[PDB]
């Protein structure tokens, strides 16, 4: 009605608006978070971060609902995700690194029973990506299947408008310069698998370790039971309720056998869902006679910096 | 036809201030921290040709250091900016140019720039010291200031003309 090519120009305004919006929100969340990382000795800013992500998600929804053949789904971000997922279904000292893939992190959200709405799945997916520092990457990859975006979005869309989309992604790139735990800190009751790796000081000195070791991983939201490690096992992946940010790890043995002297260099525990990797420096003996004769030692963990950038 | 110009430098050397001088001919001495990347474009009017320049104002913060190589990808031109009132900012100036030619090829028009030439208070770098390392590498050189607006246009004029066109 009285709008043939007028709407075309009206949609370019909306696209501009969505970009200026994205930038603003991006620029704010970074300032709010860098400011939180400035002086915090313990939150007030913690609830703010929840609403900030709330807004970031609606912005992303609006961006994904702009100019398309609307699915029955309530979430346009989850529907375009679901497609990329279903269209791949058709086309068919250091530990091993994890698979980086928007589909992988989708699966992680897909096996969370409590989440029922398509909207929550998307909202969950975006937080997990934010903690992982892959929101930008995942969207740039979801957007690489150009034929898919073309099949779903009209030509005047935001996503289809490649000059503004590139800036849109380049801004989400800022979330990689800050540490988010928006996935970990909200889903406090899901099961998460922790990959353990005991790094013994390999040097021929003494004799083969004969005792039975045990380990105990603890984080902010909780801790694990005492885990009895099978003799001659230095790597195992254990699943348990979300422990939050790993804090400490304690290892020891029962002093059984002839040579019950153990020298462990460090213990490495990794969140197999977020990829977060904690190093637990040890470097001391475990056994009567050596060092201060401790049969169990407490290790303080350090979050290792994200790598790589390739 | 579009032209990409990336602005690189240490925390608070004057990357964003030079953009405001050229964009809206004005200066603000209040410090505003750059968060990642800011996009801004203008159309340069020259006697021979006239095409728009897409500017990329990157952050000088370390928190954003790991993203800088990403901002250079496909960049037609790179403009390295360093303070002259500080030695450290001038120190790693070369580390920047190196990363540029490392991500981009040799066709990328690079130009060294020593900002803050308005005040001589605590100036530890001289025009000579900058001219020498600008002569070692295939990189242009020019002295500039945002507070005074010391030929900020020259910085643009010759860098936008010294490149292939439509
Ligand atoms: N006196 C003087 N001050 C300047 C000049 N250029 C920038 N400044 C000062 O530097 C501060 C802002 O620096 P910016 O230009 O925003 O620094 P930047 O390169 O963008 O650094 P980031 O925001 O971290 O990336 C202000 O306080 C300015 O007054 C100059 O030519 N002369
Ligand atoms: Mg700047």
């Amino acid at each position: 009605n009285l709008s043939p090519s007028v709407i075309a120009q009206t949609n370019w305004k909306f696209v501009e608006g969505l970009l200026k919006e994205c930038r603003n929100k991006t620029k704010r969340m970074l300032v709010e978070k860098m400011g939180r990382e400035a002086v915090e000795l313990g939150n007030i800013t913690g609830v703010e971060e929840n609403t900030l992500i709330a807004s970031l998600c609606d912005l992303l929804e609006r961006i994904w609902s702009h100019g398309l053949q609307v699915k029955q789904g309530k979430s346009a971000l989850w529907s375009h995700l679901l497609h990329y997922q279903e269209n791949r279904q058709r086309k068919l000292a250091v530990m091993s690194p994890l698979r980086i893939s928007l589909i992988q992190d989708m699966r992680h959200i897909q096996n969370i029973g409590e989440i029922k709405t398509d909207v929550g799945k998307a909202r969950a997916w975006v937080r997990l990506s934010m903690e992982k520092k892959l929101l930008s990457r995942h969207l740039k990859q979801l957007l690489s299947d150009h034929e898919l975006t073309k099949k779903l979005y009209k030509r005047y869309a935001f996503l289809r408008c490649d000059d503004e989309k590139e800036q849109f992604l380049y801004h989400l790139l800022s979330f990689n310069a800050v540490d988010y735990f928006c996935f970990t800190n909200v889903f406090t009751t899901i099961l998460i698998p922790y990959h353990i790796l005991i790094v013994p000081s390999k040097k021929l000195g003494g004799s083969m370790f004969t005792a039975n070791p045990w380990i105990c991983i603890s984080g902010e939201l909780g801790e694990t039971q005492i885990l009895q490690i099978p003799r001659n096992v230095l790597e195992m992946t254990f699943e348990c309720q979300n422990l939050g940010k790993l804090t400490t790890v304690q290892i020891g043995h029962d002093n059984s056998g002839l040579y019950a002297k153990w020298l462990v260099e460090c213990v490495m525990v990794r969140n197999e869902v977020t990829g977060h990797t904690y190093k637990f420096p040890c470097g001391r003996w475990l056994g009567k006679g050596m060092d201060d004769g401790s049969l169990e030692r407490v290790l303080v963990g350090e979050l290792l910096t994200s790598l790589p950038e390739v | 036809r579009k032209f990409k110009l990336v602005f690189l430098g240490e925390q608070s050397v004057g990357k964003t201030s030079l953009i405001t001088r050229f964009m809206y001919d004005s200066f603000d001495n209040t410090y505003q921290a750059t968060i990642g990347i800011d996009f801004l474009s203008k159309t340069m009017y020259l006697e021979d040709r006239t095409v728009r320049l897409q500017l990329w104002d990157t952050a000088g913060l370390e928190r954003f250091r790991s993203l800088i190589p990403s901002y250079i990808r496909d960049s037609t031109v790179a403009v390295v900016v360093y303070d002259i009132t500080n030695v450290n900012s001038f120190q790693q100036t070369t580390k920047w140019i190196d990363d540029v030619r490392t991500e981009r090829g040799s066709d990328v028009i690079i130009m060294l720039v020593g900002n803050k030439t308005d005040l001589a208070d605590k100036r530890q770098v001289s025009i000579e010291e900058g001219e020498r390392k600008a002569k070692e590498l295939n990189v242009m050189f020019i002295e500039t200031s945002a507070k005074a607006g010391y030929n900020v246009k020259q910085l643009f004029r010759r860098v936008a003309a010294a490149l292939p066109g439509m």
